[PDB]
């Protein structure tokens, strides 16, 4: 299954991924490729940002779904 | 005049003041709270989460009812928000946007109009996929359909071609924000610049190329957002975040976006006009680790900008709402 994510500066990348996937295990990927941390990363998808220890079938995430990648601005 | 109070400081909680005026302002979600509305759409039954729609309500009516330079103390609303969103509990600084999601989730979640949501995902290539668009709208809609998502939530429509066979394969994707990357290429960067980076054909290749079903192998492939339904309420997030693999450091780029007539129309998928005018902003000042959040709000009907820092709350001009600090964007259809 392939699903995509909308990243920081404009770029998209593509996962492969299982509907039992984790949304630690879709981090891990996505810092594999970009290099951010999962503890930095924030994935929004359908208004839901995505928890841990939930997979994206929890979220009802199909095939090409986009996840938007954010990170934060504490204060 | 009204809704001119402040909200007090509990320890680092600008974040949850900065949106809590955001909504405050939004005029459809407040008379939501006045008129007292929620109170039909509670679900029955004893629930963990039934107090904090009642306690963000009371904080909207507290403040639309009190004197011009009173302060209010949302403490009852935070206690009830950390018990639905673990992650604010305590006293530390947080990102206004994580904080909005979290809270219209929960919000949204206790007045949803599906009681018990039902549980398929079935082919409908047979369909033109506007006729499509509409029915994964309808399949959306009978799992979260609230008067929150009647405000917040548009549609996205990812067209996505196959460079060898031609297929474009389409999905609807709902939204309740849209999250902007920010355009390099300034005389200045836009938030028309932003958007169409957002919507802009991603050529898929190599290491992103996707698997195309139809060719059954991974090809060459070009991605493009429209958007198919446009929402009430136009939330827009500022990707003010560097991509560093090592040390990500905060954008403090000028995003200049307008106070009226954002018109959207080149995004539209097929569209039917849809035009936007701002009401708020949550703006932020400091580093990606720590710094302070404020709110520019137009006072609903009143064409009247106020600058809401925590408990202080200032007039000010049109003309000083714009500025680098700008993070979040709240923009309401104009008639
Ligand atoms: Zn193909």
């Amino acid at each position: 299954m392939q699903i995509f994510v909308k990243t920081l500066t404009g770029k998209t990348i593509t996962l492969e991924v299982e509907p039992s996937d984790t949304i630690e295990n879709v981090k891990a990927k996505i810092q594999d490729k970009e290099g951010i941390p999962p503890d930095q990363q924030r994935l929004i998808f359908a208004g839901k940002q995505l928890e841990d220890g939930r997979t994206l079938s929890d979220y009802n995430i199909q095939k090409e779904s986009t996840l938007h990648l954010v990170l934060r601005l504490r204060g | 005049a009204q809704g001119l109070a402040g909200l007090r400081n509990l320890g680092n909680t600008c974040f949850m003041n900065s949106i809590l005026q955001c909504l405050s302002n939004t005029r459809e979600l407040r008379d939501y709270c006045l008129q007292r509305l929620y109170m039909r759409d509670l679900h029955h039954g004893s629930n963990a989460h039934t107090a904090l729609v009642e306690e963000f309500a009371k904080l909207i009516q507290t403040i639309w009812t009190s004197s011009p330079n009173d302060v209010v103390s949302p403490s009852e609303f935070k206690t009830q928000i950390q018990r639905y969103a673990p992650r604010f509990v305590g006293y530390n600084q947080q990102d206004a946007q994580e904080f909005l999601r979290f809270l219209l989730d929960g919000l949204h979640n206790e007045v949803n109009r599906v009681t018990l949501r039902p549980k398929n995902p079935e082919n409908l290539d047979h369909l033109p996929d506007d006729e499509k668009g509409r029915q994964m709208w309808r399949k959306y809609l009978e799992r979260e359909d609230s008067r929150i998502g009647d405000l917040f939530v548009g549609q996205l429509k990812s067209s996505l071609t196959c460079t060898d066979c031609g297929y474009c394969s389409t999905v609807f994707d709902p939204f309740w924000d849209l999250s902007l990357p920010i355009a390099k290429r300034g005389p200045e960067v836009t938030l028309m610049d932003c958007m169409r980076l957002f919507t802009k054909e991603d050529v898929l290749d190599g290491d992103a190329a996707p698997t195309c079903c139809r060719c059954r192998g991974r090809k060459r492939c070009i991605k493009k957002f429209s958007i198919q339904r446009f929402p009430k309420i136009l939330v827009l997030h500022l990707k003010r975040f560097s991509e560093s693999r090592i040390r990500t450091s905060k954008l403090t780029t000028f995003v200049n976006f307008p106070l009226r007539d954002l018109d959207l129309r080149e995004f539209a998928s097929e569209n039917t006009h849809a035009v936007y005018n701002l009401y708020a902003v949550s703006n932020h000042s400091g580093t990606t680790m720590g710094g302070h959040y404020t709110a520019y709000c137009r006072s609903p009907g009143t064409g009247e900008w106020h600058t809401f820092n925590d408990s202080s709350v200032t007039p000010m001009s049109s003309s000083q709402v714009r500025t680098s600090d700008a993070y979040l964007l709240f923009y309401e259809l104009a008639s």
